[PDB]
Order: C-alpha cells, then structure tokens, then sequence
RNA sequence: AACGUGUCGCGAUGGAUGACUUGGCUUCCUAUUUCGUUGAAGAACGCAGUAAAGUGCGAUAAGUGGUAUCAAUUGCAGACAUUC
RNA sequence: GUGGUUGGUGCAGGAGUGGCGAAAUUCAAGAAAGCAAACCCGUUGCUGAAUACAAUCAUGGAGUAUUGAG
RNA sequence: AAGUUUGAAAAGCACUUUGGAAAGAGAGUGAAAUAGAACCUGAAGUCGUGACAAAGACAAUGGAAGUACCUCCAUUUCAAC
RNA sequence: UGUUGGCGAUGGAAAUGGGGUGCCCCCACCCGUCUUGAAACACGGACCAAGGAGUCAAACAGACGCGCAAGGGAGGAGAUAUGCCA
RNA sequence: GAUGUGGCCUGGAGGUUAGGACGAAGCUUAUGGCGUGAGCCUAAGAUGGACCGGCCUCUAGUGCAGAUCUUGGUUGGCGUAGCAAAGAUCUAACGGAGAUAUACUCAACAUGCAACGUUGGAUACUGGAGCGGGGAAGGAUUUCGUGCCAACGGCACUCGUA
C-alpha cells in the first residue's frame, strides 16, 4: 500500500545485468590498488632513467 | 609453493631427474665429518642401514631405485610369498642412512661442489 | 553466468502425466527427459546466483578510526585488561614496559632470545609456541592449515634493526609511525601486550597530541575529552556529601474472621 | 563370512554355503525351510521322493494363488508343489556338508540339521516389450543359502 | 494349529554420511607475447619386441640431431660412464 | 666539428634467460605415566612395579606421540 | 553415467579335501579379511533367521490412569537413620 | 514436631524413579489445501536418502546505535613507511 | 497479522580456552539425566581409524512431510497376468559331469526327476508366386575351422549370426 514515499526514478530498465542470456554493461574497480602500485613503479623507473633531468 | 595444491601437483608429477634429487638420504657421522656434506641422492650399489619401520637395524646394498613407486630396494630386506619364493620390500630413502658411497669421478666432483668449507 | 543453463530444455505441458518443469531434449542418454533450469533440479541453476558487485569493502570516518586507535592504546596500559585478553604477564617488571634503545643493534637471533628471556616476555612467547596446531574444518584445504595464539608486540621507531627478531615465532614487530588497529585489538578485544622502545615512547606525544595541544602529524587532531572527570562512582555513592542527604532508613494466618 | 548363528560345539558340526544360486528365491525358501530340524538321511530321502513325485514341498509364505493338492495334508496345509530345480541344488549343498563332516571325522548317520537360512541376492536385469512402444523390466531373483548341522 | 501382528540379538540387499582431493569457479599481475600459398586451423590414415583406447610422433614414424644432466627404464622382455 | 638512424668491417660491459649454490637431535628412556593450586621453591620431593580385559584354557603395525635434556 | 578411496607394503590366500565347474570346508599372510579386488566408513527403507510376548469376531495408529512381567539404566541406603 | 513397627548386615540385596511389552475401564472421524462451510461421494497423498523457494545492487524515507557540529564528509588521485602489504 | 527472546540449531572467519592412537569425526540404541520447548549432555558399542569441542564477536548458497517437486534406490500387487497364428514328431545306438546318484532291509516298481548333440530308421510339412538357387539398396566380418558355454539366444542346450 504505497504510503508517503518519493516518486522513484531509478533508471535501470536496460540489459545491464549479466545473466545467462546477456553479456551486461558494468564496470568494477577491483584492480584499483594494483593499478596504483603499477603507476608509482613506472614513475620511479622513468625518473631513474631520465636523471638528472626533472 | 605457498599453495598446497600447486606443491602437491609438482611433487606427484615430477619427472625422473627431479625424483632423483627428491629421493635423498643422509650420511653417517663419519662421512659427514669426512666430506662436510649433510645428504646425497641415493644410487645403486650404495650401502645403507634402515632407521625406521619393521626392518629397523638391517644393513645391505642398494639394488634398485625404482623412482616410479618412490622406493629403493635392499638385498637383505625381503620377505616370503605364499609359494615360498622371496620378494624384496621397498623402503623410502629418507628412512635409511648411507654408510658407504659408490664413488666415481663425477660423484667426487659433485661432492667437491657441495662441500660447505 | 552460464552455469546450470547450458541446455535447450522445454516444458512438456499438461496432458502427459508429469510435472511442468523444463526437461532436457533428445534421446539416447540417461539425461533425456530429465528436469532442468531450476533450483530444485539436479544439474540446475542455483537460486539467485552470486555476483562480483556485492559490496566487499567499507568506509569509515577518519576521526572514528583515530578514536579507536587511541582507545586501544589506552587500554593496553591497564594490567588487568591485558590479563583478561589473555597474555601471561605475571613476571613482567612494569606496564607499560619500556626498554632501552640498544636492542636495535642486535645481529643474531640468539642475542634476541636472550633479551626476551631477560625481559620475561618468554612466558607469552611459549604460550604462542605451545598453541600451534592444525585447523579444524575445511579451512585447512584452503591455505589456512595452521593456527596459533597472539604474542607480544614490539614497537620500534623506524624500520631498522629487525633482522634478529624477524624469525622468532610468536613475536610481532610494529612501527610507531603506522599503528594498526587490527593488531592493537585482535578479534575486537582490547588489551594487547606491547613492548615499547624508548625512542618510540618519546615519539608518542608528538604523534598523537595531548588534551590541549594538537598533533603535529594528524593535522588538527586532539585527544577526546572525557564524559566523566572521575570514573569511580562507588566512591561518590559512599561519600559523606551524598550520605548527608540520603533518606533515613526506617524499621520494617487466620482468615475466617467469624 | 561368518554365519548368523554359531554351533554349540564347533568340533562336532559341519557347514556349507552357496552365494548366488540362480534358482528362484521364493521356491528355494520353501524347499530349504522344510528340513530345518530333520536328520540328514531323512532330508535326503524326502528330496528323492519329491523328485519321484510321491511327496511334495509345502508352500507356506509365498503361495498366492497356487494349486491345491492331496500331498500337502502331511504338513497340515492344502497347497504344495514339486520344484525340481531347487531340489537338485539343495541336494548338492547337503552333499557338500556331508563331505565336510566326513573330513572332520564325524558320522554322517548321526548329524541333525540345526540352522537353515535363505536370503535374497543382487538382481540381474533383462527387458520385455509391450504394446504401444513400451519397454518394461524382466528381472532375475537369485538367493544365498547357508546351513550347519550338529552331531547327536 | 497354520497364516498374520509386535519387541529384541545376529545376518543380507542398498549405497547415504564423515574424513580425503594432482579438479572447478572467481580475482589480480608480468612480457623481445599474436597463424597461413616458405601451404594454416580442421579432417583422415598409419608408427612399439609385446600395444584396443588415450598420449606422442610421420615411411628417419611412443622418435633422428644438439646442449645440459648423470645411471636408469620397469608389467615382462632385451641391451659411454673420465658420459656414445 | 658532429652523425653507431647511411653502409661495410671489428670487440666491450650491463640487463634478461638458463644452470650451480647454505644451519641445527633419527638425542635418552620399551610409569614412553601423574601430582606438588598465578610466579618462585622445582636443576627438587612421592605415586604403582599390573596387568587388566574379553557377553580351567590359551590369545592379543608404523613413534611426526609422551617425558626429559640439547 | 562414472573418485580403481584394498593395504604401510601384494605380503593379492602356497597346500589338503569335496565338486564338471562356479564355489564350499580347513590351513595360511596381515595390526585388522568384520580390509579378499573395485575391496575406507557402511545410514535409512526392505527382507531372512533365533528367542520372546500375546491374541486377529470393535482396521490400525492415538490420550489418560493403573496393573502383570521384564530391564546390559540411574540414584539412595545398609545399624543409623 | 517428635514417636512405634516392617524391609535393608555389602548382596546375583533392598528401595525409589525412568525405559519396554501385554491387558482392563474410559476418551478419541484423515492429513495438507481453497472455502461462509471438509471426516467428506472436493483436489494432492506406496516407502527411504540427498537436494529444494524473500536473495544481491541502486534511489528515497522512518525508527534505533556511533562520531563531529554552523558545519559535516568525500571521491578520484598522490606521497613515503613500502621496496609481509589488494 | 505484528513484535520480543544473555532463545535452539548448520557451513566458514578474527580472538580466547581446551581435547585426541590409553582412540577424532561419522554411525547404532528398552543409555539414562536435564530443559515448557527448539535441543543439550553422559553411558555402551563384542563400531570406526585422524582429526576436533566450549565461550565472545563477524559472516552466509544456514533448519523440509507434501510443489501431477528433481535424481538415485526400494516396495505390495506376485511366483500372479501370461509365454495359445504359421498342423508334428517317434525310436535305437553313440557322446556328455548332465546317472541306473539310498541310511539300511530289500530283486526289481512303490526313494535321481526333467531336459541336450550326432548317426541310422520311421512319420509328416514346404509344394516352382517354395522355410529352393543367384543379385541391387542397406549392413560390414555376420563367412570358415578349432575350442568354450560366465552373460545373451523372454523355455533349455553338450549347440549358436554369442
Ligand atoms: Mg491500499
Ligand atoms: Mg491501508
Ligand atoms: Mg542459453
Ligand atoms: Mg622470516
Ligand atoms: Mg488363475
Ligand atoms: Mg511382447
Ligand atoms: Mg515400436
Ligand atoms: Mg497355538
Ligand atoms: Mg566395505
Ligand atoms: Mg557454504
Ligand atoms: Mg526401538
Ligand atoms: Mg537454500
Ligand atoms: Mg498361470
Ligand atoms: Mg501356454
Ligand atoms: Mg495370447
Ligand atoms: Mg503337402
Ligand atoms: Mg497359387
Ligand atoms: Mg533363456
Ligand atoms: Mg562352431
Ligand atoms: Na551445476
Ligand atoms: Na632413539
Ligand atoms: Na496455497
Ligand atoms: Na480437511
Ligand atoms: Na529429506
Ligand atoms: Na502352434
């Protein structure tokens, strides 16, 4: 019995969820710390290579 | 490996030249003092003595290192069958103890390589 | 995403005297005409298959994290709370235990163990050693084969001098510049046993600030003010000022009637 | 490999066994249950006379809608039969037990059957064909038999 | 009486549970990383002293050459170690 | 004066890759089990000598365990 | 569909004897055969067998309260309560 | 709140509670379902094992727990402990 | 229909406290004790042979009697319904473990039945649009000899397209 709620506009009516029939359309961030580590390592190597230039 | 699955798979699918190293035995106090080496891979025609099991205390010469059943065979270690014929019993190399080495040129090279001094 | 659903099953309808569930198509095998596509069917699909966009991680307010670290540090200086958590501190000289800074020059584990025996942390180290065993349950199939208790933690001012202590089983090493709540309160229980080096002990005030002066590291952070000035309420309850106003004490089968 | 019961004195007894007979279990049950307390020579005579068809085996548990006969009055029933395939196998079992007793050195003329037990074995499978393209089972039901006899 | 009923001890038929796990699923990373007319992917037929499937190989056919290693391989047979 | 990104001739190091390469008990006991109440006394005291057992008679794995030293 | 998951090791049951054979009865290996070849454990349901209790002219099952017989169960007492 | 007997002298005992099976007197329609109404001549129902159904994400609200408060809090990214450490 | 419970139970994680070859988990019960209950605990195993309990937090693919529920096993009906088109076999001698198989008395019958192959003889059937002799499509070793008889040839076999 919908009481006094807001009127929802959740916007999820396309095939975004991957299931047995759909590939999906999603993006997760589970590689965030690994990629951050990789970026820092690359920057340190590049500084070492181009030394003494800034 | 820090994975039990990977470690056990490597052990049980090891090739022959890896099983040779995996099947090693310690040396006596006399040989340890003489060569400064703690253990060597077992080889045919070595002299060993059994330190564990129901054949503990027996000494003999090695006649085979099967390497497919992970055992060595010793001539004095045997039992009887139903029909009265004799068969050999396999021991694991880490349960025995080398007391005399079959020495060759390459074997002495290996011992010099592994000398800890 | 495709598991349990890799068949071309269809329902047979009614009229045939079988329940209306999708059934595998074809003939010639034992799987022909068997139920498919359902949590109730063998070989079927599970109810609500699990996804990788479940919320695995959590957000915590920075101030609440700092509050928790401060509270665990304060609890690690009351010798009864350490005992309740479970450490063996019966023959320990003092709590907090502060030790000279010359242990950072050790180079052999024999020297490290001699120092531990002199300080009398060896009782807790032995507790940890004797507790080691093989875990119960399925966990030992999943790279979690051994379990043991938690021993003392030794805090150093930097990352130098740990070579002698690194291999001792049952001793943990910490850096004062980055203290971890998961180590200061294992299991969620406060009262870890901590051995302080003198330099780290003198760095504590600059790292955490005081009740009036702010921290030089955690920008604009001061220790939280207490809700009670004196936490002993039984003394207040029994004091003379309260007893003068307490209310005075007072002094304290047939039924028929005919 | 032990039996469900043991003899009182094990030096004056003999044993025999069959595992998967390939005789009908329901027929061998009746054929073997009738000799439970009899002397060995009496049991052998009864089996010979059943083969000659002058006596019968009483059917007591598995007798649903079988015929009535006048040779069943001896056992207090009205229904009995003459199963030759089971009779000729119980004869072999008795011969084996007698040989065992003779080897142990006992007198076969003094032995009395004391234990008989018949049980169902695993079942083999064939098939039959019915109307409208149906296929339906056609199974074989074999038996285990065990017995021992003691000297009187 | 017989048949049937009920309880207990022993035995069958059956293949659950527990313990085990060289398997699956999921998530990350590294790089001198991307097939074919110089005939690929796929498909067929063969090859061992003994050899059906599988694995490996191609009339040089359970493999030839080179390096390294060092004494086996094994169901049964058969036959340079300073490394043929 | 410069160019190893014009071509031809030579010969160096490093990285990467593959091989080799470390310590310390098969230590002692065949009840090989306990107790002495947070710590210490205790590197010390005192507890059996066993045979039980099995609905007259016979029968009964491997020490990575225990305990103490190192 | 389908774990070859016997056992530490094949030590995988020589020999006697009954049977056409499959097998049975002994003997033996092994800590165990109640570990005998697809052989760890070995449930429920169903069946055989021995002993026992009664009674099927109120379908059985069920409740409440007694009694007869049994009880590899527990607790208490034994010369002072 | 005392008093008088019986049984019980260390047993294969006595006693008191449980448990099992039979018997007597009394009581007592077959479960689940939909329905105003089921013991129904209303549907499902031979036995056992293992499996089998309110879950994950996202927007909003109310109640309750915690931190700070005219302020509260990120996110993405960086820096160095750090090169076991997602 | 709502709510509460220092309310019960299952797989895993962080802590803490413990157990096990002088026997862990699992399994069995006329094994009692405790709890209003969900349940917990002890006993015995003449069962088993290597792991695992309590408490405080955290977490989820977390509790079954029924869905013409899904998979595997079992079961009464039941030694029952049936195994009735295509006419049909008999006899002797060989072969075979398939017999002429006894506690004795006893000549023998009334206490070893039933069924099998080859050869000879007898009696029938097919009846030239044939249970004759050759081929295509389809099949692919079913062909032949020697053995064997566990399963298969809906009865049987000493025989077989096995
Ligand atoms: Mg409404
Ligand atoms: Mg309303
Ligand atoms: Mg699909
Ligand atoms: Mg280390
Ligand atoms: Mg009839
Ligand atoms: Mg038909
Ligand atoms: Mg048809
Ligand atoms: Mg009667
Ligand atoms: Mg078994
Ligand atoms: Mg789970
Ligand atoms: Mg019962
Ligand atoms: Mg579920
Ligand atoms: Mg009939
Ligand atoms: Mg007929
Ligand atoms: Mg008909
Ligand atoms: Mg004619
Ligand atoms: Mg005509
Ligand atoms: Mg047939
Ligand atoms: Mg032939
Ligand atoms: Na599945
Ligand atoms: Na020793
Ligand atoms: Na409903
Ligand atoms: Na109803
Ligand atoms: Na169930
Ligand atoms: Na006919």
């Amino acid at each position: 019995p919908k009481g006094n709620n807001a009127i929802p506009h959740v916007h999820q009516k396309k095939h975004w969820n991957p299931c047995s029939s759909q590939k999906g359309n999603v993006k997760v961030f589970l590689n965030q710390p690994a990629q951050k580590h990789r970026r820092r390592r690359l920057r340190l190597l590049k500084a070492k290579k181009v030394f003494p230039r800034p | 490996c820090g994975s039990r699955r990977k470690a056990r798979r490597a052990h049980f699918q090891a090739p022959s030249h890896v099983r040779r190293v995996l099947m090693s035995a310690p040396l006596s106090k006399e040989l340890r003092a003489k060569y400064n080496v703690r253990a060597m891979p077992v080889r045919k025609d070595d002299e060993v003595i059994v330190k564990r099991g129901t054949f503990k205390g027996r000494e003999g010469k090695v006649t085979a290192c099967y390497r497919l059943k992970w055992v060595i065979l010793i001539d004095k270690v045997n039992r009887e069958k139903a029909n009265g014929s004799t068969v050999a019993v396999g021991i694991h190399p880490s349960n025995v103890e080398i007391t005399k080495l079959k020495l060759t040129h390459h074997r002495k090279s290996i011992l010099e390589r592994k000398d800890r001094s | 995403r495709l598991s349990g659903m890799n068949h071309s099953a269809h329902s047979w309808g009614t009229g045939r005297a079988v329940a209306r569930i999708p059934r595998i198509s074809g003939g010639g095998t034992s799987t022909s005409g068997a139920g498919a596509f359902g949590n109730m069917c063998r070989g079927g699909r599970m109810f609500a298959p699990t996804k990788i966009f479940r919320r695995w991680h959590r957000k915590i307010n920075l101030h609440q994290k700092r509050f928790a670290v401060v509270s665990a540090l304060a609890a690690s200086s009351v010798p009864s709370l350490v005992m309740s958590r479970g450490h063996q501190i019966g023959n320990v000289p003092e709590v907090p235990l502060v030790v000279e800074d010359s242990i950072q020059g050790y180079e052999k584990t024999k020297e490290a163990m001699a120092f531990l025996k002199a300080i009398a942390a060896i009782d807790d180290v032995n507790r940890v050693n004797d507790s080691r065993e093989i875990r119960a349950g399925r966990g030992k199939m999943r790279n979690r084969r051994y379990v043991a208790r938690r021993g003392p933690m030794l805090v150093m001012p930097n990352n130098k001098g740990t070579r002698a202590f690194r291999n001792i089983f049952g001793l943990d090493l910490a850096n004062v510049s980055a203290l971890n709540l998961l180590h200061l309160a294992p299991g969620g229980h406060v009262g870890r046993f901590v051995i302080w080096t003198q330099s780290a002990f003198e760095q504590l005030d600059k790292i955490f600030g005081t009740f009036t002066e702010a921290s030089a590291v955690k920008k604009g952070f001061t220790l939280p003010a207490p809700m009670l000035t004196n936490t002993d309420v039984t003394r207040i309850m029994q004091s003379e000022e309260v007893r003068r106003v307490l209310k005075p004490k007072k002094l304290q089968t047939p039924t028929n009637g005919m | 490999t032990h039996y469900s019961r043991k003899p009182q004195v094990s030096s004056k007894s003999a044993k025999a066994k069959v595992s998967d007979l390939r005789c009908h279990y329901k027929n061998t049950f009746e054929t073997a249950n009738v000799i439970n307390g009899m002397p060995l020579r009496k049991a052998q005579q009864l089996y010979r006379q059943v083969l000659a068809k002058t006596r019968c085996i009483p059917f007591k548990r598995y007798n649903g809608k079988i015929g009535r006969t006048a040779q069943a009055k001896e056992w207090g029933q009205t229904k009995g039969r003459w199963p030759r395939k089971s009779v000729v196998a119980m004869m072999s079992l008795l011969k084996n037990a007698e040989a065992n007793a003779i080897e142990k050195g006992l007198d076969p003329n003094q032995m009395v059957i004391k234990h008989v037990q018949v049980d169902q074995a695993a079942r083999m499978r064939r098939r039959t064909y019915r109307a409208h393209g149906r296929i339906t089972p056609y199974m074989c039901s074999p038996c285990h038999v065990q017995l021992f006899m003691s000297e009187k």
